[PDB]
Order: structure tokens, then C-alpha cells, then sequence
């Protein structure tokens, strides 16, 4: 069976670098076209770079030519993208799949650089000027409907949860770089206690509201 | 490069339906096409290449076919495990480029959004930055509008998995003193479904 | 499913061809049959022929050349040829001996070709070219300079690109001391009508100390990448330009292909072992 | 040069 293990997703400043390996099994980075490919935060994807060893054949796009930089270690069966001059709009969970150079009949096909057909699973890179802060919750009070608001918090995930009807809102990057969400429930005005609580494990902070 | 324009840019349908999405080369390309389903945050999984071969593994519902520069990829049978987004990649020249995602939702009957309100709590007045919320759930379909009335993020959720149906939440966030500033707030729902724009509002 | 066209600026005469790079079973090859599709008013008179070439250049050695009379007529992919075409195509069907020089050249046209020739004459233009191909069906060297060195390879027999493995064991029980060590590998050309190449080196320095053992894998693989600029590098088979391999090893008149392996410490003992290095059968 | 046809 085919594989391919990416690895080196973390946070980094803006201008800084990172390096993501993307480790191949049940094949070899010397028969095969291996490119890097993305998706950015709710977009399609984009492909960034892509190499082939055995004529050592390099490619990257036009977005990406000299701020990454793509190679790989037959020795150790890798390919590993250097990223340079990270950005925010660089921000994306990457993905590295592979195109197999065989099945021309006989050997390589040098020219088809085809349809990536093993992927593996997509590494989060992040690019962010700030540093880790603790959400901040207030509630949302009036088939009544009140929530929770955990605003201004870094980075994903918050795990809001309470004590059905719980509709917990995509959080979204602000200007300040932090991200914002909602978590709203609906309970009949009859017996308008509601007790909301955030958690925010990268760093621990943990809060509880009460709303009614 | 070779801008890969497809369409529709997103379509509805139920089980058995079959759908058609149209990948357009603006270059001549040579049969060097693949489809990609990528579900919600996994990762694209190859249906198509040389344009209409179907990928070892897929199911056989799906095809794909040439017509010149524009392809077309088939689903005879739109099963309710085929529903993600659906990008094309030529891989003929080089930088590579795919297509820009064709989400194949679920469709329902046309629901109004049940629109509530909510202004800022006296704990988030003291920190100095009012963030009203107006929550428009069980909305269908996800084109609508939200306009505020006295710097708008709406936070739009995915389908629904109970029934095919979308909750949408326009949080508006303003400064405290400009907040204080003014008196009456409102969001106004504009929705497909909706005879005339829903308005919600409350006072400072 | 797919058959390779080619006609001439006329087009008068058309060649269909069912593949373009025949295996070579080392007892059976592909054998080249198409189709000459001809229109009956260019040819009236004159006949049809059909010719394989098995030139060896570098100067055409011509090793082998066979004429095919295609028309007046002298499979079942050529019966759906046909089927599509009538009368006025007509079968053609060359047998490639055993015995040729495979498909290989040189990265500087020169080396060895094959070639299927169509033209319409009286008596004895399509040029398609084909190649010949083949696919791939426990070293150990001891030497005693005391400086004991052994290596050995974990198979003989490598795909293109996949990684060769050295285990090396050096015994020093000598007064000299090692100063480096290099797995190298040699692909020896010899164009028959043989010279040395150096095409990969781990140099590694590493010393084993006198009365010492040192024992470690290398792991070396030869690589089109940084032989590009390699005179005279022996290169697969290349249709119209196409961007080729290494030329496989040779399984024995043209050009002979050898991969060997050679273990070499800087004091000098060396061994040597042979790889065969052709594609798998896909 | 060579086309590409079917069968």
C-alpha cells in the first residue's frame, strides 16, 4: 500500500519559515512526481510546489517561486518544502500528494506530471503576528434563543458546550488577528437556567456563564 | 497558466438527482483533467484523469467526458454520501491550477429564517467593545442578507445535518463610546423565502 | 483503445501501430504489425513495402534491415484495423530476432534504434520509431590487503530510482588508518562495432582505527538528476525527443550496458559487485 | 507526426 505522512505544522510569525516533511511509503520519491499542494481557510485548493528526483525537475507557482523551496531525500524515501518569508495569506493546511511516474507501458513518462492519485492528510500551517490569548465570554440574553459569545481567543479549537438546539457558528479571523465565534440555543420563553461553558485547551482557560 | 473556470458555482439536489458540473479551459488542454470530492476538511480524493477515466476506487455513478476544451463530470445517481466540493485540475502545462469548487448542498423546502436578536451584556459593556448578535436559524437556503441599522462578520454555518438547513449569525461589533453613541439597533433579514425583509430591533 | 497514427505530408500513406516499444522476452519479442492504409489512385502500379531498421549509429551500421511488401499482400488487432479501413489497408507483420542490440543511445542519436519505414515504390515516406525494451526478471566481495574488507549488497537486481543498500565491514587489523570510504557505482558502456562512469558517491569520512571494526549500511542511488552533463552516459530509448532513463543493463553486437558497484577505502583495497538496473514490468 | 486515433 501507498502512503504519505506530512509532518511540521505550527504556528509562525509572519516573515518567519517553516519545513514540512511529507515522508513516502510504498514508493519511492525517485519514480514519482511529488507536489505540494494547499487549501487556505474556506477556499479551493491551490498548487503550490512540485519536484521530481530522477531528473531532479523542480516547479513551483508563480505565488510561491522563491519564497518556498521543494527537494527530497531518496536515501530516507522524503520530500521536504522549505517555506520562507511565511505570510498570512500563506496560512492553509497543506496537503502532498503524489503522481506516479509508471504505467506509460514500459517506464517513465516525463511529461505527464498527471493527477495526483495519493494524497496524505493535510497539515495545518498557520501565520500570525500575535501571541496566545484566553477567549473572552459574555452572555446573550432576550422560542426564546440566548447564547454565549467567546470572542477574541488564539487559536482554534473552543469547545463550547451546555449544561439539542445548540448551533455553534464557524469562528472567524478578525482584523486583530484573534478569532471571534457564537453558540446560541433556543428554549421556550415558558421556563426562560442556562449555564454556558468555554474551553480553551492550547491555553487552559476555562470559563462558565450563566444566562437566563 | 490556464484559468480553469468552472460552473455552476454551486448547486442543489436531492438523492437520485443527477448533477452536472462544467470545467472550462481557457487554453487548450489534451484530455490532462481530474475531479477532485473534497468532503469538508478531508482531503481531495481523485475521481477523474485523462479527462474521462474513472480513478481505481470510485464509484462507478461517477463519469466524466470531453467535449473539447469543455469537460463534463456526471453524477447518474447523487447518492447522499456524494455531497462535498468538486474542484477540476488540469495537469497538462505547469503551475498546475484547479477549478474554484462547486458545493453540491442538500435541498428542502424553501424556510424562512427564524430571526432573534441580541444586544451586549453589561459584563461585555465594561470591557469596552459591544458585539450585537442577530441569529437567523433554521434558514433556507444560504443566500440571504443581513443589514444592521443604528463592520459586520456573518458567521455562516454548514447544512444542517438534521434537516438540510442552515443557521446564519451577523455579529456586529462597534466601539463603546460610538456604541452609546447611537440608540436603536436592528437587523433586517432579506431571504429568498421571505415575502418582505424580516426586522428585528432593540434600544440602547 | 489506442494506436499510434502517422502519415505523410500527402498523406497518402497512413501507418497505425498498436504499441512503440516492443518487450523484449529474450525469447519472444512483440512482433510490429500494423496497417498501411493506402489510397489506390497514389499507388496504381507501384507497390507498398514496409521496413524495419535496426540501425546502429554513432556511420550507419545498419544491423538489420527487413522489407515487408505490404502491397500486393505476401492478428487480431490488425483485423480491427482493418475492419475500420476496408480493402485498401493492408496488414503489415515484422519479427524482431532475439538477437539485436536492446534500444539505447547516448546523451551528447547516437547508439541504437529501431525504426518502421513505410513507402509506396515500384520496386525496392512514414518513419515511425519504435524501441526494444526489457523489464526486470546476493553479492559478496572479501578482500584481504591484515586490511579485511568486505562488502555485500541485500539483492543484485534494482528498479530505476530505488535505492541501492551497502553493508560494509571493515576489519583493520593493520597499522594504517582509514581516511574515507566511498560507495561509487560504474556503468560501463562499451560501444561494440568500454568506458568507465561515475554516476554516484557517498564519500563518507570515516576511519576505522588500527585493530578496529566498522560496520554501517550505505545507502547510494544513481539518479538522471546530476548526470546531465555527462558525455557520452548511457540513456534509454528516446521516442522523438522524449526526456529517458538510464540505459538498463543489458541481458546478453551494439552498445552493452553494466552496473557495478565498487566499495573503495582511501588509505587502497576495493571490491566491486554487479547490479541490474531495468524497470519492473508495470 | 504522429496523431492519435481510436478503435
Amino acid at each position: 500500500e501507498v502512503q504519505l505522512v506530512e509532518s511540521g505544522g505550527g504556528l509562525v510569525q509572519p516573515g518567519g519559515s517553516l519545513r514540512l516533511s511529507c515522508a513516502a511509503s510504498g514508493f519511492n520519491v525517485s519514480s514519482s512526481y511529488i507536489h505540494w499542494v494547499r487549501q487556505a481557510p474556506g477556499k479551493g485548493l491551490e498548487w503550490v510546489a512540485s519536484i521530481s528526483s530522477y531528473y531532479g525537475y523542480t516547479y513551483y507557482a508563480d505565488s510561491v517561486k522563491g519564497r518556498f523551496t521543494i527537494s527530497a531525500d531518496t536515501s530516507k524515501n522524503t520530500a521536504y518544502l522549505q517555506m520562507n518569508s511565511l505570510r498570512a495569506e500563506d496560512t492553509a493546511v497543506y496537503y502532498c500528494a503524489r503522481k506516479s511516474m509508471y504505467h506509460r507501458g514500459w517506464g517513465w513518462l516525463s511529461w505527464v506530471y498527471g493527477a495526483m492519485d495519493y494524497w496524505g492528510q493535510g497539515t495545518l500551517v498557520t501565520v500570525s503576528s500575535a501571541s496566545t490569548k484566553g477567549p473572552s465570554v459574555f452572555p446573550l440574553a432576550p422560542t426564546a434563543a440566548l447564547g454565549c459569545l467567546v470572542k477574541d481567543y488564539f487559536p482554534e479549537p473552543v469547545t463550547v458546550s451546555w449544561n439539542s438546539g445548540v448551533h455553534t457558528f464557524p469562528a472567524v479571523l478578525q482584523s486583530s488577528g484573534l478569532y471571534s465565534l457564537s453558540s446560541v440555543v433556543t428554549v421556550p420563553s415558558s421556563s426562560l437556567t442556562y449555564i454556558c461553558n468555554v474551553n480553551h485547551k492550547p491555553s487552559n482557560t476555562k470559563v462558565d456563564k450563566k444566562v437566563e | 497558466d490556464i484559468q480553469m473556470t468552472q460552473s455552476p458555482s454551486s448547486l442543489s439536489a436531492s438523492v437520485g438527482d443527477r448533477v452536472t458540473i462544467t470545467c472550462r479551459a481557457s487554453q487548450s488542454v489534451s484530455s490532462a483533467v481530474a475531479w477532485y470530492q473534497q468532503k469538508p476538511g478531508k482531503a481531495p480524493k481523485l475521481l477523474i484523469y485523462s479527462a474521462s477515466s474513472l480513478y481505481s476506487g470510485v464509484p462507478s455513478r461517477f463519469s466524466g467526458s470531453r467535449s473539447g476544451t469543455d469537460f463534463t463530470l456526471t453524477i447518474s445517481s447523487l447518492q447522499p454520501e456524494d455531497f462535498a466540493t468538486y474542484y477540476c485540475q488540469q495537469s497538462y502545462y505547469y503551475p498546475i491550477t484547479f477549478g474554484q469548487g462547486t458545493k453540491v448542498e442538500i435541498k428542502r423546502t424553501v424556510a424562512a429564517p427564524s430571526v432573534f436578536i441580541f444586544p451586549p451584556s453589561d459584563s461585555q459593556l465594561k470591557s469596552g467593545t459591544a458585539s450585537v448578535v442577530c441569529l437567523l436559524n433554521n434558514f433556507y437556503p444560504r443566500e440571504a442578507k443581513v443589514q444592521w441599522k443604528v463592520n459586520s462578520q456573518e458567521s455562516v454555518t454548514e447544512q444542517d445535518s438534521k434537516d438540510s438547513t442552515y443557521s446564519l449569525s451577523s455579529t456586529l461589533t462597534l466601539s463603546k463610546a460610538d456604541y452609546e453613541k447611537h440608540k436603536v439597533y436592528a437587523c433586517e433579514v432579506t431571504h429568498q423565502g421571505l415575502s418582505s425583509p424580516v426586522t428585528k430591533s432593540f434600544n440602547r | 483503445t489506442r494506436v499510434f497514427k502517422k502519415s505523410s505530408p500527402n498523406c497518402k500513406l497512413t501507418v497505425y501501430l498498436g504499441k512503440r516499444d516492443f518487450v523484449d522476452h529474450l525469447d519472444k519479442v512483440d512482433p510490429v504489425d500494423g496497417v498501411v492504409l493506402v489510397d489506390p489512385d497514389y499507388l496504381k502500379d507501384r507497390k507498398v513495402f514496409v521496413t524495419l531498421t535496426c540501425a546502429f549509429r554513432y556511420f550507419r551500421k545498419d544491423l538489420f534491415i527487413a522489407n515487408y511488401q505490404a502491397f500486393p499482400p505476401t492478428t487480431r488487432l490488425q483485423e480491427r484495423l482493418l475492419r475500420k479501413l476496408g480493402q485498401h489497408a493492408h496488414p503489415f507483420f515484422f519479427t524482431i530476432p532475439q538477437n539485436l542490440p536492446c534500444s539505447v543511445t547516448l546523451q551528447p542519436a547516437c547508439g541504437v534504434d529501431f525504426e518502421i519505414r513505410a513507402f509506396c515504390a515500384k520496386s525496392l515516406s512514414v518513419r515511425l520509431v519504435i524501441r526494444k525494451v526489457q523489464f526486470a526478471p546476493q553479492p559478496s566481495a572479501e578482500t584481504t590487503r591484515s586490511l579485511h574488507l568486505e562488502a555485500s549488497l541485500d539483492k543484485e537486481l534494482y528498479y530505476h530510482g530505488e535505492p541501492l543498500n551497502v553493508n560494509v565491514h571493515v576489519t583493520n587489523n593493520s597499522t594504517k588508518t582509514v581516511k574515507k570510504i566511498k560507495v561509487s557505482v560504474r556503468q560501463y558502456a562499451d560501444i561494440c562495432l568500454q568506458y568507465k562512469c561515475p554516476v554516484a558517491q557517498v564519500e563518507q569520512d570515516d576511519q576505522v582505527s588500527p585493530s578496529s571494526t566498522f560496520c554501517k549500511v550505505y545507502t547510494i542511488t544513481p539518479l538522471l538528476s546530476n548526470n546531465r552533463e555527462k558525455r557520452g552516459l548511457a540513456l534509454d530509448g528516446k521516442l522523438k525527443h522524449e526526456d529517458t532513463n538510464l540505459a538498463s543493463s543489458t541481458i546478453v553486437l551494439g552498445i552493452l550496458v553494466s552496473y557495478r558497484v565498487k566499495v573503495k577505502l582511501v588509505v587502497d583495497v576495493s571490491v566491486e559487485l554487479p547490479f541490474v538496473l531495468m524497470h519492473p514490468k508495470p | 507526426k504522429t496523431g492519435l486515433t481510436k478503435l
